[PDB]
């Protein structure tokens, strides 16, 4: 239970506060007609007023907890390894940082009030009893812990159910999400009814367990009644059996067993707010896990030189993916990127060009030999800087929900001016078809990029890309979608650009015309390097490159 | 709301259930007092253990029955709430899924996911935590107002006048909070859309570097969200401030007549006035709270009965299907951005066993052709003709049935190999789908694969290179054997040998084919070859 309580450690100030409020309030409510009609209505006022301000300060302060509560498991849910995000899927992970927190605010910020309300009243009634008489209420006191037996005996329960619970809508809302997006394509297989049996499916678990929550329900409402009743009945008994032997007086009885009314209710209700306690340790059990979690990768480093040419080189680098660590990815590689030249990565599909790319990012980490950038291994930069001076366009390039303006922008620190975007776009070939739109570059695009068409989307992927001035530039199959005239622009930046001098460029394609004019080239297949060297020398070989390119 | 009701209409019985157990419980509550007043007379003097003992033991028997009844109540309560609310998210559920695809571009998946996961707790949760003590409090409550009605009638006919303010007061806060309620809803919605953004894209996200941009934006989205509970919270905390100050002025005009006015007893009668007072207006508080809570979700009730800008459904299912498609001066304007035309007057016909090759530059307009194909989205000019019928006259699933494309960057589904090839037909055997793998030549790399057909592909097949998911999405095409083909660059992300392998679309001869593609190389072996520029066939 103390991890729920160590999030409250920077609002003791406040809650002291709210506390002596509270405790004032208590004990001002337990202890001619213009003198008589002053009073009551100066009583009135002052605990109206505390009750208001008591009630202010608790909910600012419940607020300010649940919106930082909130921003950290969602940092913390960031900083995770890549890997981490194929385990967890998206609608689980929104599910996860955006639900299960709203619900554990939404149980503390209700029960943390009730008890400290019922458990000062509880203390003066304890009191009060203890003036009317010692031995009863000594009595009460002996046998009052043996009622929390039961709660703890079966407190597991509710943790359980409660993770169980949660998972199953986190599973349902996965579904939902990856339903809803893609609809495109459901509709083109009338598969409609698909996704609303999965849902079905997945909304039974839930019922099946909402069974059990309510049978629980029943049961502990019962046990608390039954202990309640015992603990008042065995006073009353042992009291009116103690009055007939003349130790005691019948007035002082009576009294005790008045308050004694009003203490079993207290108890009564602390009884009640155990399980729900149990239930808010249960529900938070993966936020705390994502909080805790430590990432399986490299932290940031500190370097940020002035001055980097852009030499990678690769030495013998191996990798294999870690959820199937077993295959071997790639083997050997060894290779060296020199600005102002451009490097031509080709081979079958699946064969591991899109990992070298992805490797080259330092999104994943070799599991052998050695890839340097200027000579120190890529972990040794700051994060901000070496995204900076690497850039890339990916091969099936994904844009967000924002204006074309902030999509090309992306990312960077400081905003470029308008003149920047419009060199960028014109660079890329994309400044035609924004300039028709009505809007310009305010146009805002869908979450998915879906009101663009491919080529225009991968333009704007490129224009994203040159707008950095990375030193290292790769172009993981940029030219798919684009169509004969538009590449002539990548032509005339590969080979052509006057900017070609400052920086090395890694060209990866299907498309073996754009690859003639590249200084080297690099034919990957299972995952190794066969050949290698210019145009001519591979053709002169009459190997795998030669086969390749005169297979029609 | 009486709508809510009618979705609840199943769950009757549990209700019924509820009340007689609530009933139940209510007698049985009303016994024990009894016998705790013979308890309290027979101890405070004349003591008797004979009546003592009885006395105890009634008092044990009651409260055991009130307490069984009571916890067979809240259990039959809570469990009607918990089936109303997985009503709810089905039916909002299977409603979307209905609209036509204009609605979700208008609309967010993290908005539509945020309504789905908050919304239906509001109309759903409709009682407070501690209910039962409330309930259990009714007797004695109903007790106390017996002793101030026969102390003083005209007293109490004062206090059962209601104030002045009050009714204004109470309606001026509601109207305030259903708002307020609706505003911290939206507010949500938008700060899970932004998360959902964040999460989804995660890998471009990194490879830029902007994870503290996505944090900082998630982070102004909670402060918005905490300034409208902390608004939400204060205007309540008002209200009962001033509402108790009504209560007051009350108070004092009956204390004012109760001094004019039978000696004593006015000590007493202010304490079961001011309990009885106090419990009807939380009563009250209580059903004006469950009626803006029903009326803040409002949103799920408008999505959960729109209906979509889609024509009525097609009877039509033929036997045999001939495949001749036609157009006819067909123009179209997309439904979110009107008045800019994509599409101006064409016309073709592809008749079956004839391969057409539709060509041309970029935003062209060639996969809106190849929607207006699969009646994705209507035309709004001319006709689109499929055996010289309307496409939109044939019934849904025997025209998706018949017709079938190949995207432009296909999407494939977390789960086997088996369910992406296959993918929406009700039964499918082991051999079709071998036979489909083995003709998109998808079958060589799924051998190496761990499990074989059952191996899980990732989310939208991020464990896949292109061309495997390229593939895939070949067979998922070809597995149904259809009469008309379309390709919307299909070879795009395959290597020039196994784009060359796959030319040949229709050697049986039986199916319509058209091809949409850049690459010169295959548009050359094409019966007939239509260039599109600028929305306008040349
Ligand atoms: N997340 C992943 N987990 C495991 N294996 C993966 C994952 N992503 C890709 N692979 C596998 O890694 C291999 C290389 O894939 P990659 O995309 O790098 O190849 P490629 O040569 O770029 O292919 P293509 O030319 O089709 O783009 C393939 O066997 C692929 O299935
Ligand atoms: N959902 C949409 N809403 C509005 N406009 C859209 C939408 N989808 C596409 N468009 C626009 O319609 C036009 C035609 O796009 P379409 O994808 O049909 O062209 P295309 O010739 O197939 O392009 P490409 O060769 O790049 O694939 C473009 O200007 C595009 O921006
Ligand atoms: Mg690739
Ligand atoms: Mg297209």
């Amino acid at each position: 239970v103390r991890r729920l309580l160590g999030c409250l450690g920077s609002e003791t100030r406040r809650l002291s506060l709210f506390l002596v409020l509270v405790v004032l309030s208590s004990l001002g409510e337990m202890a001619t007609f213009t003198r008589n009609l002053t009073l009551m209505s100066i009583l009135t006022i002052a605990s109206a007023v505390l009750e208001f301000v008591g009630d202010g300060i608790y909910n600012n302060t419940m607020g300010h907890v649940h919106s930082h509560l909130q921003g950290e498991v969602f940092g913390a849910v960031l900083r995770q390894e890549t890997e981490f995000f194929q385990q967890n899927q998206t609608g689980n992970i929104m599910s996860r940082v955006t639900e299960d927190t709203s619900t554990l605010s939404d149980s503390l910020s209700e029960n943390l009030s009730l008890f400290l309300w019922y458990l000062v009243r509880g203390l003066c009634l304890l009191g009060i009893m203890l003036w009317g008489s010692v031995s009863l209420t000594m009595v009460t006191l002996i046998t009052l812990p043996l009622l929390f037996l039961l709660p703890k005996k079966v407190g597991k329960w509710y943790q359980l159910l409660e993770v169980q619970v949660r998972e199953s809508l986190a599973k349902s809302s996965q579904v939902a999400i990856e339903a809803l997006s893609a609809m495109p394509t459901v509709r083109s297989f009338a598969n409609e009814e698909g996704e609303a049996q999965k849902f079905r499916e997945k909304l039974q678990e839930i019922k099946t367990l909402n069974q059990k929550e309510a049978v629980a329900y029943a049961v502990n409402s019962w046990t608390t009644s039954i202990s309640g009743m015992l603990l008042k009945v065995g006073i009353l008994y042992i009291g009116g059996q103690l009055v007939t032997s003349g130790a005691v007086s019948s007035g002082n009885l009576v009294t005790f067993v008045l308050y004694q009314m009003q203490f079993t209710q207290a108890v009564e209700v602390l009884l009640s707010i155990y399980p729900r306690v149990q239930k808010a340790v249960g529900s938070s059990e993966k936020i705390f896990e994502y909080l805790d979690r430590t990432p399986r990768c490299p932290p940031s480093g500190l370097l940020t030189p002035l001055h980097l040419e852009g030499l990678v080189q690769f030495q013998d680098v191996s990798f294999a993916y870690p959820n199937r660590p077993d295959v071997l990815v790639l083997q050997g590689l060894t290779f060296t990127l020199r600005p102002g030249e451009v490097t031509a990565l080709v081979g079958p599909n699946g064969s591991g060009k899109s990992t070298v790319a992805a490797l080259l990012q330092n999104l994943y980490q070799p599991t052998g030999g050695q890839l340097l950038l200027d000579g120190k291994p890529l972990p040794q930069y700051e994060h901000r800087y070496l995204h900076r001076q690497v850039a890339a366009v990916g091969q099936e390039p994904q844009v967000f929900g924002r204006s074309l303006q902030e999509n090309i922008a992306y990312g960077l620190t400081q905003k470029p001016t308008m003149e920047e975007i419009t060199a960028a776009a014109v660079k890329s070939g994309a400044h035609s078809f924004i300039s028709g739109l009505p809007q310009g570059y305010d146009t805002e695009v869908d979450e998915a990029g879906s009101q663009l068409s491919g080529g225009q989307r991968q333009a704007v992927a490129l224009a994203r890309a040159l707008i950095r001035k990375p030193c290292v530039l790769i172009l993981d199959d940029a030219t798919s979608a684009l169509d004969a005239n538009s590449q002539l622009q990548v032509e005339q930046l590969l080979y052509e650009s006057p900017e070609r001098y400052s920086r090395s460029v890694l060209l990866i394609t299907q498309h073996l015309s754009l690859v003639e004019q590249a200084d080297h080239i690099l034919f990957l297949e299972g995952g190794a390097i066969r050949e290698g060297g210019t145009h001519q020398q591979l053709m002169e070989k009459k190997g795998c490159y030669w086969a390749m390119v005169q297979a029609p | 709301m009486w709508r809510l009701l009618k979705l609840s209409r199943p769950d009757l019985p549990l209700l019924v259930a509820a009340f007689f157990f609530l009933v139940l419980a209510v007698l049985g509550e009303t016994l024990i007092p009894h016998y705790s007043g013979r308890v309290i007379d027979i101890l405070g003097g004349d003591f008797d253990p004979h009546a003592f003992a009885s006395a105890i033991f009634f008092m044990c028997l009651f409260s055991f029955g009130s307490s069984l009844s009571a916890g067979c109540r809240g259990g039959c309560f809570t469990y009607t709430m918990s089936r109303i609310n997985l009503r709810i998210r089905e039916q909002l559920f299977s409603s979307l899924l209905r609209q036509d695809l204009g609605f979700f571009q208008e609309t967010k998946t993290g908005e539509l996911n945020s309504r789905l996961s908050s919304d239906t707790t509001l109309m759903s949760n409709w009682l407070p935590l501690n209910a039962n003590v409330l309930l259990r409090s009714l007797v004695k409550v109903v007790g106390l107002y017996g002793f101030m009605l026969s102390i003083s009638p005209r007293l109490t006919l004062l206090s059962l006048l209601h104030m002045p303010f009050t009714i204004a007061a109470e309606k001026v806060y509601n109207t305030r909070h259903q708002e307020v309620l609706r505003e911290i809803q939206d507010a949500v919605a938008r700060a899970g859309q932004v998360v959902r953004e964040a999460v989804g894209g995660l890998q471009t996200v990194r490879s830029f570097g902007a994870e503290e941009h996505e944090v900082c934006r998630y982070k102004e989205a909670l402060e918005q969200c905490r300034q409208l509970y902390w608004r939400r919270d204060l205007e309540r905390a008002l209200y009962l401030l001033v509402r108790r100050v009504l209560h007051l002025g009350v108070q004092m005009l009956m204390l004012s007549c109760g001094l004019q006015q039978t000696q004593g007893s006015l000590l007493s009668f202010m304490i079961y006035q001011e309990s009885v007072g106090s419990y009807v207006q939380t009563l009250v508080y209580i059903y004006g709270d469950m009626l803006s809570n029903v009326g803040a979700a409002e949103k799920v009730f408008s999505y959960m009965d729109r209906q979509p800008n889609l024509p009525s459904p097609g009877t039509l299912a033929p036997t045999t299907l001939q495949g001749v498609v036609k157009f006819q001066d067909v123009s179209f304007a997309y439904p979110n951005r009107p008045d800019r035309p994509v599409l101006k007057g064409l016309t073709f016909t592809l008749r079956p066993g004839e391969v057409t090759a539709l060509v041309g530059p970029n935003g062209s307009g060639k996969s809106t052709v190849a929607a207006l194909l699969q009646n994705l989205y209507q035309p709004t000019g001319g006709q689109v003709l499929l055996d010289e019928k309307p496409i939109s006259q044939y019934e849904h699933c025997y025209l998706h049935s018949q017709v079938v494309s190949v995207g432009q960057e296909p999407v494939l589904f977390s789960g086997s190999v088996r369910n992406n090839i296959a993918y929406g037909l009700q039964s499918c055997e082991d051999d079709k789908v071998m036979a489909a793998a083995q003709a998109a030549h998808a079958d060589d790399f799924i051998q190496e694969m761990e499990h074989g057909i059952y191996t899980d592909v990732g989310e939208k097949g991020s464990q896949l290179a292109a061309g495997q998911k390229q593939r895939l999405a070949i067979a998922r095409a070809l597995v149904r054997d259809p009469r008309v083909l379309i390709l919307d660059q299909a070879t795009s992300a395959l290597d020039v040998q196994c784009e060359q392998a796959l030319q040949d679309w229709n050697s049986r001869g039986d199916r319509t084919v058209l091809v949409i593609a850049h690459r010169l190389q295959t548009v050359q072996r094409a019966h007939q070859i239509l260039v599109l520029q600028e929305g306008k066939l040349q």
